[PDB]
RNA sequence: UAGCUAGUAGGUGGGGUAACGGCUCACCUAGGCGACGAUCCCUAGCUGGUCUGAGAGGAUGACCAGCCACACUGGAACUGA
RNA sequence: CCCGCAGAAGAAGCACCGGCUAACUCCGUGCCAGCAGCCGCGGUAAUACGGAGGGUGCAAGCGUUAAUCGGAAUUACUGGGCGUAAAGCGCACGCAGGCGGUUUGUUAAGUCAGAUGUGAAAUCCCCGGGCUCAACCUGGGAACUGCAUCUGAUACUGGCAA
């Protein structure tokens, strides 16, 4: 009954990239707009924006290189039935480090590579390699 | 599936039953060999397989196969059995160690002599 | 220069009004040892007629796989109808530690140092296609930094 | 500074002594889900100012009975 | 140990020359290689991929004379070492002094060169060793003892090795039949005809 | 009493004693309190045959520890200078 | 094996112990534990570790070290730090 | 440990050889005798039984049995399934339990970072040292993935308030 909105966000990106949709709209949230900024600064999406005041609408324009998606895989690792937290030294490297893992640290959400050089770990959200 | 159900009831490991239940963790046992006789195998094969009905020293009473060509077992010979089924005989799970305590080695083996227990034809 | 390898030969049957007709099916792989592998599967009435029919299908079904200086780029999974091949770059974890019918598809591509395991049905026809799509799903750092990130130094630090 | 444990009163029917359940999120050893596990404790209190359903801070003391080694510190969060 | 047997029949099974009888006889015309490892030597097997891993192990063992339980312990100490397991394995076999004094020329054969260690004859850094398996550190000299030296053809086994390769990671002088051990060999320095991949892949199954 | 004594380790005909602080009621290689050095009688004249933590030993004898006779000869052959 | 418990659960007081304590008595209260498994049954010395395994795990507790328990069987106390 | 001396003199077996699985023919025997881990071999030309020759593997051992893990992703946390292969309760309502939209504040339990105490020694691992090498012994370090307290962080989860 919509108990994970974060996995609903990655599912819309996954199904949108599979269906060759040019853009994906979803109900916005403070956490969704945070991890969408991680994908935009890392190059998986383009040009996310929030339209609305009381019921805001997160809208992401997906990315294609040739006739293929950019996110080949976007998994959700800490689902609400099983939360996963990692220390600094066992933060995962996804697809040998050429695909990022969004980790929620106490200094905001960032990639795993950003969290290692910042020196702290946290709840890992998704493997968006 | 469903990790919250495994917490309630963990993965039941399948127990493993032994295949030779004549006092497990014993490499051999010793029995007195009542009723040495010969029987017939299962369907695609045909011979006269020579078996014992040995009475083991722990109180069990099992049948055991006698390898090699011709034996000397007679009804009271205290022998030594080991594991290993035969597949041809319905419920023979053990072999007799040829060479041990009453079971002579097989006459005129010259090849694979440590099985069938014969001692290196000197001359 | 185009090193070949024969995987397996079966004896398949047909069962017609007279009796049953036996045919032989040969599964082969070819490769240059450089990152270009292809497999062929031919069937014929004789064994050497099938192995050379399968080479010709293998020479024209070659695909290009980007391997990282003798080994893979990243771990990869390889599902294809009952075979669930997993691989690992195994950074000079020397040898092709891989099962039969996967050992030979890796030695002709030029891969020298994998760790690999075949889960599921280890049928040799399916595990060959299971690695070959699994090899081509593996992407290079200079081609993943062509779509995201957009320099090689950014995605690897 | 002392180890102070919080918890909620389950029953109080026994004459200057009380039982307090304490909850702890323990990560499961094998599976890794954080299970909520209870911990009952027989807690001593003179002037027995507590009822059922009441959040108490307790602390560990010398044995005061067969089962009691914990004593009351203060009652926060009074039951309605 | 040491197999004691028809030392050139092992070379016929591997189909190569393992350098096992090049002592006084120069060349191996008198062997009938490539045609009879046994009675059925005219046949050619299909030689499945387990067998080509096996024959590569048995080639490397029969060159250096190591038996299997000692050879397996070399693989364990080449797996845990740093770097290339296949190259560390050949670097350990080329560090035993029965192989080293063969490489220095003091023995015309590795089987002779280790019987020169059962002569109480070879001496490294003052000490006589008696151990074929002695790993030589890469700053060392070896020498022949005064007692069992100049045993004329064992001295003539030295000049035989001027016709063979003159390896790189060694020096000799033939003064007192003396030599020294530089750095451990490279993979390119040694024979470069054997596939150490197949030995590493053999022990993983 | 709390004693400072040896504890024989090593191989047959090749001993290796570890000077150690233990309650005297324990076994020779038994339960101890802290290891405080070692002593090799088969030292082979190379660099080392005995090493003792003297400030850690002198901490113990000020608490009432009793140094046994062989290790008392060891602190005399360190000589506290050379 | 689904209910178990009457010194049982708590309180006061006296006694007892090197020491807290139903540790033991008298009295008062009627509690205490249990489906995050009480009780009952079967098995078992525990640990550092060992074996296996890529790992996670599974199996295990010989030797060596730490702790416990026992000394023909069932009891009991004496002496004594 | 070292020196001297008759001196090749005192010192090589065991299993396997159809497939898996490295290694083959001949004779004997004829669904008998037998083999066998599995699939199965034997009914007159047995590379499968029994000898012999030849070979392969290992070696002062080599086989067999027993036992445990592995292979077994066949109890799947990592890492499986449930239309027909084994598997969705006959269908609901529901307490305990698990999970929970969105915004701000606060708390800091989970979580994260750092520190301190501890996690006995030995083993295991790393760099060394010593027994002629090795096993073995040993120095130093790492590790002991843990637990507790302290001081921070506040994205997420929980608590509390709106």
């Amino acid at each position: 009954s919509m108990q994970d909105p974060i996995a609903d966000m990655l599912t819309r990106i996954r199904n949108g990239q599979a269906a060759n949709k040019a853009a994906v709209t979803m109900p916005s949230s403070k956490l969704k707009v945070a991890i969408a900024n991680v994908l935009k600064e890392e190059g998986f999406i383009e040009d996310f924006k929030v339209e609305g005041d009381t019921k805001p609408e997160l809208e992401l324009t997906l990315k294609y290189f040739q006739g293929k998606a950019v996110v080949e895989s976007i998994q959700r690792v800490s689902r609400p039935g099983l939360r996963i937290y990692k220390r600094k030294d066992e933060l995962p490297k996804v697809m040998a480090g050429l695909g990022i893992a969004v980790v929620s640290t106490s200094k905001g959400v960032m990639t795993d590579r950003a969290a290692r050089q910042a020196g702290l770990g946290g709840e890992i959200i998704c493997y968006v390699a | 599936a469903t990790v919250n159900q495994l917490v309630r009831k963990p993965r039941a490991r399948k127990v493993a039953k032994s295949n030779v239940p004549a006092l497990e963790a014993c490499p051999q046992k010793r029995g007195v060999c009542t009723r040495v006789y010969t029987t017939t195998p299962k369907k695609p094969n045909s011979a006269l397989r020579k078996v014992c009905r040995v009475r083991l020293t722990n109180g069990f009473e099992v049948t055991s196969y006698i390898g090699g060509e011709g034996h000397n077992l007679q009804e009271h010979s205290v022998i030594l059995i080991r594991g290993g089924r035969v597949k041809d005989l319905p419920g023979v799970r053990y072999h007799t160690v040829r060479g041990a305590l009453d079971c002579s080695g097989v006459k005129d083996r010259k090849q694979a002599r440590s099985k069938y227990g014969v001692k290196r034809p000197k001359a | 220069e185009l090193q070949e390898k024969l995987i397996a030969v079966n004896r398949v049957s047909k069962t017609v009004k007279g009796g049953r007709i036996f045919s032989f099916t040969a599964l082969t792989v070819v490769g240059d040892g450089n990152g270009r592998v292809g497999f062929g599967y031919g069937k014929a009435r004789e064994v050497p007629a099938a192995i050379q029919k399968a080479m010709e299908k293998a020479r024209r079904n070659m695909i290009n796989v980007a391997l990282n200086n003798g080994t893979l780029q990243h771990p990869v999974k390889g599902v294809h109808t009952g075979s669930r091949v997993f691989m690992q770059p195994a950074s000079e974890g020397t040898g092709i530690i891989a099962g039969g019918a996967m050992r030979a598809v890796l030695e002709v591509a030029g891969v020298h140092n994998v760790l690999a395991k075949a889960y599921g049905s280890t049928n040799p026809i399916n595990v060959v296609r299971a690695t070959i799509d699994g090899l081509e799903n593996m992407n290079s750092p200079e081609m993943v930094a062509a779509k995201r990130g957009k320099s090689v130094e950014e995605i690897l630090g | 500074k002392i180890r102070t444990l919080q918890g909620r009163v389950v029953s109080d029917k026994m004459e200057k002594s009380i039982v307090v359940a304490i909850e702890r999120f323990v990560k499961h050893p094998i599976y890794g889900k954080f299970i909520k596990r209870t911990t009952k404790l027989h807690v001593h209190d003179e002037n027995n100012e507590c009822g059922i359903g009441d959040v108490v801070e307790i602390r560990e003391c010398r044995p005061l009975s067969k089962t009691k080694s914990w004593t009351l510190v203060r009652v926060v969060e009074k039951a309605v | 140990a040491r197999y004691l047997g028809p030392k050139l029949k092992l070379s016929r099974r591997e189909g190569t020359d393992l350098f096992l009888k090049s002592g006084v006889r120069a060349i191996d015309t008198k062997c009938k290689i490539e045609q009879a490892p046994g009675q059925h030597g005219a046949r050619k097997p299909r030689l499945s991929d387990y067998g080509v891993q096996l024959r590569e192990k048995q080639k490397v063992r029969r060159i250096y004379g190591v038996l299997e339980r000692q050879f397996r312990n070399y693989y364990k100490e080449a797996a845990r070492l740093k770097g290339n397991t296949g190259e560390n394995l050949l670097a350990l076999l080329e560090g035993r002094l029965d192989n080293v004094v063969y490489r220095m020329g003091f023995g015309a054969t590795r089987a002779e060169a280790r019987q020169l260690v059962s002569h109480k004859a070879i001496m490294v850094n003052g000490r006589v060793v008696n151990i074929a398996s002695y790993q030589v550190s890469p700053n060392d000299v070896v020498s022949i003892r005064e007692k069992a030296k100049k045993q004329s053809r064992v001295k003539a086994a030295l000049e035989l090795a001027e016709q063979r390769e003159k390896p790189t990671w060694l020096e000799v002088d033939a003064g007192k039949m003396e030599g020294t051990f530089k750095r451990k060999p490279e993979r390119s320095d040694l024979s470069a005809d054997i596939n150490e991949h197949l030995i590493v892949e053999l022990y993983s199954k | 009493m709390v004693t400072i004594r040896l504890a024989r380790h090593g191989a047959k005909k090749r001993p290796f004693y570890q000077v150690v602080v233990a309650d005297s009621r324990n076994a020779r290689n038994g339960r101890f309190i802290e290891r405080v050095g070692f002593f090799n009688p088969i030292a082979s004249e190379k660099e080392e045959g005995t090493r003792l933590d003297l400030d850690r030993i002198a901490h113990w004898v000020g608490q009432g520890a009793t140094i046994s006779d062989r290790v008392a000869a060891l602190i005399k052959e360190v000589n506290k200078a050379a």
